[PDB]
RNA sequence: GCAAAAACA
RNA sequence: GCAAAAACA
RNA sequence: GCCUGUUUUUGCU
RNA sequence: UGCU
RNA sequence: AGAGAAAUCAAG
């Protein structure tokens, strides 16, 4: 029973105290030092003894057990003649495991399933991949770090220990540790290790879970546009002579996170000084229950908007400069790619300044597109050499023209017009179309030669024979691949431009206003209630729910919202409010009701029911009114625009329901009368002895009961969280102080 | 919380069900695939069995 | 050799695999190391002057030589002080991010370094037992020595350990008390000599050399000091383009490929080695380079002193001579010390300190691979050199991009001279330059169009490991898989290696032919069903990564009834001697302790068939660690931080576990009654 | 898994 | 963290 | 007997 | 006492 | 004897 474990622990503690009178006078923190003292497990050349060791009379050492017969069918399975130690001393014949393969006690099938869980996952993963057709061919390897094995959930390295602590020993954690843990991974890991922990020891299960949520990237030679997303199958699907075609999609939420980040960046560029707006909004948005900073840290993707948001949070980005379908990486350059504000005065009133980027000094850029791989060297706007490793007879139109656009080498466009300039995208499209139908600028820029050794044909094809050949274009003699030695650190511009710190300045890496990507689904569980952009939601129900959660749960936001709606001032949620209420004629009555409710009760912004009534009145007040219709009295309830959802002033039904016990907004209990934590908790105390208040079992256990004071245990210390009485968080008070300092500095 | 688990229908499909419920609540009747959807709809089951 | 030089289908670079006699025996060393040790001692003195004058070189403390004294036609021991200063300044001015990372490491990472990192080493010379001992044993005995001579406790950090080492040096007499009981005495001079003593010893089973070389090991009194400088050098080298030592495997190949850009008219590729390395490098040059790095970083004086301790200790090194030079009268064989009778090393008699000999020049040992790499890299940074350089320790490759051949030759000679300025001599017979680049070698990696795979560098790992059938099969198959992934072995070689490994692995476990195991299985009607039992292979080329048991279960080759027996966690074969603790996810009692066995019955332990007090002390430490792990599940995921000593910490933890056990109050009282 | 004399997955 | 093995310098 | 540094493979705590 |  | 190579094993 449960008492046997306590008995065993007590006897172990007593024996360790008696058998080791010293080794406990040391501090507990000395464990990190003396856990490594495990000598006498060392051995030398076990492989040079295996043949003899197996062929010894008694090779196997096991504990004394009665399940192994002394003699079975004339063979002596075990030997107890010597018994020098008599404990872990009896020796067994080499055939004992073979004997046990039969004639042995069995185990439940659940145990067998639990033991082979990860190996079975690997086997089904192998037998579930489509074994395609082998495509033999010469291949130029690309050495990159790739994930060793797939993970059930990707978590940033800082949050792995807290996730494991929440999975295995929640009773010895604090609320900060719980907040830093990935709760989705916690649930997945708990479900996975429920049967596994019954057959694996503590450390074995801990590190099995760690491996299930650890990336563990390793460098391997891969094939471009054939990345198997994991090195589990590289020996089968890849080599220097073949690949096996496979059809596997991403099945990852990185695309949705890109969509969310793109919406945030696009809406942030429309305000004043977008950088701090984006930073503040990223600190107020939560996907599922995880803060946006942590989920950005979790997903280290190649995508542009994800990279911009990761840089805004101080993290790194792996994004590479991409033109159409060709990726460019600067091997080394004298100066960063500069930009020229080429103004076009084609018309006096109609003039557009279209800026392009070029090189100054010498530079060497690696390019990759499909199977085409190589590098080129340039000086200023002149190409010196190009080396390409491409399959024979391949058309090199698009990669070469992407190179020309990247370096601004050919000069029909950029500084010129080849026709009136209007917008960046139109000019780029015209450039590409013009050079697609007229690709002679490359030939007049590079020159022609009659040598047959040069592989680039005048029609921009690889190894096709022709009378003339394109000069200074040769085959890639040696493998070339980008590699950065120093840890690149990125700089985010005030206009949300991602820069890389080059020696002589700043190198542009990601630049919005030309990142073309259509809108996509948002990540599930996204919470925009605390952010300034609720209109990102495309669903009226979600918009209304987020707006009402913002107003109800916080008094100051309700104050600001009511004030802006009543006085027609600019509000962050003007678009949402205008899109929620149909075109009506209740604005004047709503503003009136606001006036009498404010005058009658100056102390209204403390009862959530009053906040709900004021929010309803303000939402109607800030609605889009109709001109050619006389104003009417505000109704008790109205219907959301383009929907059958009812919003009610009395909050008896529909979108908001305020029962005596609790308030429900959009089917979710936002506020509970006595058991809730809307204002949060603060730590308030670390002690080595239990304080004078209740000790909860786990941090989440104390978060549900909602006591005024409770403690948690974590490595011999007690943390007694009580309550938050301040009406502001640390982040925005720090923001206010920093802005006040900088707004005294400006004079 | 799972009471009875059947080998025919693994209990991991409750993740798919809850994901669908949340997506539908968020105004998205159709949602992107998740890993638990692999053994929920027999994706690549024909190829698995054949191989 | 003409059979190894194809001309039509493949090139000799691909056949460089054939220039390997591996799978044959590796050479061993037999007798006295005294001749080799004395030769390594005398070589730095022979190279200081252009004309070998050993007697005039033994009185030199710091090896600093004028630029006109630097030998250009042979090895040159010593450095130019002004050259070292200027080149270190140039290397600091460039690669500013590397210096920023160095500052980050000094401020953040250095204070968190623990002296338990010293336990990761192999056999270490012990100044107490005058022998070679495993690093944990030597570290623990050194910690006890410091604790009982300074009458205080040593902090877990490495800085505290180094400060204790420095503090003990201030004492006049130090004593060591240890269980057998026995007491040994150290004076300041005796303990200083033991601090600066390197234990020399042969290097066995080394391939690729005609002559046997001698390896050395330092004491724990200086390994800690070397650890800080090595970590700082690694931090710097990870952020400089010209380094090749901190990266390895495929990352090193990617870094090399990033520099194989040949676009100018004359594009050379110089690949060579440095001759007489580890003995032409004065530690004072490394001192000066580190001092310049720390001065230009604004570092205080204490960090400079800490960085300069190890190189001075190596300037005062005492290399342990062997058991004597071999002397013969007729056909006799007698071993005599250096100074007994004349030999070719008579000039070094004055440096004899007991059985050890001093040497103020050179390093004598590769204890500063990263620092020597940094010293090599600082010399590269100069205006004349415009090519790409990669240096690991003493193997380097250089890529030239020059307009004319004469400019390339001038750059190559400038490279040679600037290496010689800091005491690094290019091996003339081992450095080869190809004027059109495209063919080269670095760390035995040959590339012509791409880095060609090198078979026979993976053959020594193809033997079964000898732990147990499951572990042996798993690691052999995964080694073959890694060789396939890295491009060393292709489809055919991978499959052939799999077959050879499988056949040897089945032989080693008595699974082929008629053996005792096979006879017992036959007479008792036991079908094998497993690879180690003689069954047909289940693993294939595409299934190297799959576990045997899971794959057999999936394919139906292993039925569930036998699975219920093989994977029994209660089998006597792999039963543990003590109970183990188990987690219980979402349970009233989250920890249950019970007897356990390794699930697989074929993961048995083979008996091995044959400072004792320190070993009992290790066993006591293991017991304390086991009880701490049982009572503190959270130290398995994060570092231990509970306050107080071990006894009180576990006492309160055991209590708190009891009051949450959900038992009766009086039962909790009776459990607490018997807690010591 | 659906379904029955084999199709879907 | 530990243990075993391998390659290179 | 079996150093130092980097990388890799496996297993166990 | 049995590796192609 | 031999193995072997810059000196060891072939006993204490």
């Amino acid at each position: 029973e449960s008492e046997c474990t306590l008995r065993a622990l007590v006897e172990e503690y007593n024996g360790a105290c008696k058998e080791a009178p010293k080794e406990m006078s040391k501090q507990f923190t000395d464990y990190n030092t003396f856990k490594r003292y495990t000598t006498s497990k060392k051995d030398h050349a076990p492989q040079m003894r295996l043949v003899y060791s197996v062929r010894k009379p008694w090779p196997i050492s096991m504990t004394p057990s009665k399940e192994i017969p002394l003699v079975f069918n004339g063979t002596k399975l075990k030997d107890t003649i010597l018994d020098l130690g008599e404990s872990k001393r009896t020796r067994a014949n080499i055939v004992v495991p073979d004997y046990w393969s039969k004639y042995g006690s069995q185990t439940s099938l659940e145990v067998v399933n639990a033991i082979l869980y990860a190996e079975d996952l690997k086997v089904q993963r192998f037998f579930s991949t489509e074994w395609g057709e082998i495509r033999y061919g010469r291949m130029l390897p690309f050495r990159k770090p790739v994930q060793a094995c797939p993970t059930i959930e990707e978590v940033n390295p800082a949050s792995i220990p807290h996730t494991l602590l929440q999975v295995f020993c929640p009773q010895y954690t604090t609320l900060d540790s719980k907040r830093k843990a990935h709760m989705g991974a916690v649930e997945k890991l708990k479900r996975v290790m429920e049967p596994i922990c019954k057959v694996q020891t503590q450390e074995s299960a801990v590190h099995i879970a760690r491996s299930l949520i650890d990336s563990n990237k390793k460098w391997l030679p891969t094939v471009v546009d054939h990345t198997p997303r994991t090195a589990e199958m590289a020996h089968f699907l890849c080599s220097k002579y073949h690949y096996v075609h496979t059809n596997t999609q991403d099945l990852s939420d990185t695309r949705s996170i890109d969509n969310l980040c793109g919406e945030l960046v696009k809406r942030s560029l429309k305000c004043r000084c977008p950088k701090e707006t984006l930073v503040a909004n990223l600190d107020k948005i939560t996907i599922q229950g995880r803060p946006m900073r942590e989920v950005l840290a979790d997903h280290d993707g190649e995508l542009p908007y994800l990279g911009i948001c990761r840089v805004a949070m101080g993290l790194s980005t792996h994004h590479t400069m991409k033109i159409r379908s060709t990726k460019f990486s600067i091997l080394n350059s004298d100066h960063p790619r500069i930009e020229v504000k080429k103004v076009f005065s084609l018309s006096p009133d109609v003039q557009v300044t279209i800026p392009y980027r070029r090189f100054k000094g010498k530079a060497k850029v690696y390019f990759q597109n499909d199977q085409i791989q190589g590098y080129f060297s340039c000086t200023d706007r002149q190409i010196d050499e190009i080396k390409i490793s491409a399959p024979k007879n391949a058309p090199l139109l698009e990669p070469l023209l992407d190179i020309c656009y990247y370096g601004s080498f050919i000069e029909p466009g950029f500084e010129q017009t080849f026709g009136y300039p209007a917008g960046k995208r139109e000019f780029v499209d015209s450039f590409f179309m013009h050079h697609s139908k007229d690709h002679k600028a490359f030939l007049i820029h590079m020159g022609l030669d009659k040598d047959l050794s040069l592989p680039l044909s005048p029609e921009l094809n690889w190894k096709e024979p022709a009378l003339s050949k394109v000069c200074r274009v040769t085959e890639l003699d040696s493998t070339v691949q980008p590699y950065t030695s120093a840890t690149r650190e990125f700089v985010l511009g005030e206009t949300l431009n991602v820069y890389t710190q080059h020696e002589n300045g700043l190198e542009l890496l990601i630049c919005p206003t030309e990142i073309r990507s259509t809108r996509g689904p948002l990540p599930p569980g996204t919470n925009l209630s605390g952010s300034e952009f609720i209109d990102i939601y495309q669903d009226p129900f979600s918009r209304a729910k987020s707006l009402l959660k913002s107003t109800i749960l916080h008094a100051e936001r309700c104050k600001e919202f009511v004030g802006n709606m009543l006085e027609e001032y600019q509000d962050p949620a003007e678009t949402t409010v205008q899109s929620l209420v149909p075109i009506n004629t209740w604005g004047k009555s709503a503003k009136r009701k606001l006036q009498e409710e404010i005058t009658s009760d100056p102390d209204w912004h403390q009862c959530p029911r009053k906040r709900a009534k004021m929010s309803y009145l303000a939402i109607i007040a800030g609605s889009i009114q109709d001109r050619d219709k006389k104003q009417t009295n505000v109704p008790r309830a109205f219907m959301l625009r383009g929907s059958q959802i009812e919003y009610d002033m009395k909050a008896t039904r529909g979108l908001v329901v305020d029962t005596t016990n609790r308030i429900i907004v959009g089917g979710e209990t936002v506020l509970r009368e006595g058991k809730g934590g809307p204002e949060g908790y603060v730590q308030t105390g670390v002690f080595e002895e239990q304080p004078r208040c209740y000790l909860v079992d786990t941090p989440d256990h104390g978060l549900s009961m909602g006591l005024s004071r409770f403690c948690v245990h974590s490595q011999g210390r007690y943390f007694q969280y009580e309550k938050k009485i301040s009406i502001w968080e640390e982040t925005d008070n720090i923001k206010a102080t920093i802005d006040s300092q900088r707004d005294l500095k400006r004079r | 919380e799972c009471i009875r688990e059947s080998k025919s229908t693994p209990a991991s499909v409750i993740t798919c069900l809850t994901s669908s419920l949340q997506s539908f609540a968020e105004g998205n009747p159709v949602r992107s695939r998740i890993h638990e959807d692999i053994i929920a709809f027999g994706i690549n089951k024909k190829q698995e069995k054949k191989q | 050799m003409n059979l190894f030089t194809p001309l039509s289908e493949i090139n000799p670079t691909t056949t460089q695999e054939l220039l390997y006699a591996y799978t044959g025996p590796a050479p061993v060393a037999y007798g006295t190391r005294t001749r080799a040790v004395l030769e390594n001692i005398i070589r730095p003195y022979q190279y200081f002057y252009k004309e070998p004058n050993v007697q005039r070189a033994l009185d030199i403390k710091t090896g600093c030589k004028e630029p006109e004294d630097i030998n250009v036609e042979g090895p040159s021991s010593g450095f130019h002080t002004a050259s070292v200063l200027k080149l270190a300044d140039n290397f600091f001015r460039k690669y500013r991010p590397a210096m920023e990372k160095l500052k980050y490491w000094i401020l953040v990472k250095l204070p968190k370094l623990k002296y338990a990192e010293l336990s990761k080493g192999r056999q270490t010379y012990s100044f107490i037992h005058k022998r070679n001992l495993p690093a944990p044993i030597a570290l623990e005995e050194t910690v006890e020595f410091l604790e009982q001579n300074l009458r205080r406790k040593i902090g877990p950090t490495l800085l505290s350990y180094c400060q204790a080492i420095a503090d003990v040096m201030e004492l006049d007499e130090t004593t060591y008390e240890g269980a057998r009981t026995y007491t040994i005495k150290f004076s300041r001079e005796e303990l200083w000599d033991q601090m600066r003593t390197l234990n020399t010893m042969w290097k066995h089973l080394e391939r690729g050399r005609l002559n046997r070389r001698t390896i050395a090991t330092p004491s724990m009194l200086i390994r800690g000091f070397v650890k800080i400088v090595e970590d700082a050098a690694k931090e710097i080298l990870e952020n400089v383009p010209t380094s090749g030592v901190p990266v390895g495997g495929e990352e090193k190949l990617a870094k090399l490929a990033s520099k194989q850009t040949f676009h100018t008219a004359v594009t050379g590729e110089l690949s060579g080695d440095q001759e007489k390395f580890n003995e032409c490098l004065d530690p004072d040059a490394m001192r000066l380079m580190w001092t310049v790095f720390l001065r230009k970083l604004g570092c205080p004086d204490w960090i400079m002193e800490l960085f300069n301790i190890p190189f001075m200790v190596f300037k005062s090194k005492l290399a342990d001579m062997g058991e004597g030079l071999v002397y013969t009268k007729g056909k006799l064989t007698d071993r005599k010390p250096l100074g007994e009778m004349p030999s070719e090393f008579d000039d070094l008699v004055r440096n004899v300190v007991g059985n050890s000999i001093s040497c103020r020049l050179g390093m004598f040992m590769g204890m500063y691979n990263l620092t020597s790499t940094l010293l090599a890299l600082i010399s590269i940074e100069r205006e004349e050199l415009t090519g790409s350089h990669v240096e690991s320790s003493d193997d380097f490759i250089h890529f030239f991009n020059c307009k004319t051949h004469e400019e390339m030759f001038k750059q190559a000679e400038t490279l040679r001279l600037t290496l010689k300025l800091v005491g690094i001599n290019m091996s003339p017979s081992k450095c080869i330059l190809i004027s059109p680049a495209g063919i080269g070698e670095f760390n035995s990696k040959f590339h012509h169009r791409d880095f060609v795979g090198n078979v026979a560098t993976e053959l020594p790992a193809l033997v079964p490991n000898g732990t147990n059938p499951m572990t042996d099969l798993a690691m052999g198959l995964n080694v073959i898989k890694h060789s396939v992934n890295t491009g060393q072995m292709n489809l055919c070689t991978g499959a052939l290696a799999m077959r050879i490994f499988n056949h040897a692995y089945k032989y080693a476990y008595m699974a082929l032919g008629v053996t005792r195991r096979t006879r017992f299985m036959e007479e008792n009607a036991i079908t094998p069903l497993l690879t180690n039992q003689g069954a047909s292979p289940v693993h294939s080329f595409s299934t190297m990564h799959l576990d045997e048991v899971a794959l057999r279960r999936h394919l139906g080759l292993l039925d569930e009834e036998t699975l219920r027996r093989i994977l029994n966690p209660n089998n006597p074969v792999t039963q543990k001697g003590d109970p183990s603790m188990f987690f219980r996810i979402e349970n009233k009692m989250p920890q249950i302790m019970e007897d356990y066995s390794v699930p697989s019955c074929f993961k048995y332990t083979l008996s091995r068939n044959r400072h004792k007090a320190l070993l009992n002390k290790e066993e006591r430490y293991q017991r304390v660690t086991s009880i701490i792990n049982k009572l503190f599940p959270e130290v398995l995921i994060q570092e231990a931080s509970a306050p107080g000593t071990v006894r009180e910490s576990l006492k309160r933890r055991l209590e708190l576990v009891v009051e949450r056990s959900d038992l009766d109050e009086e039962r909790k009282k009776r459990i607490l009654s018997r807690i010591f």
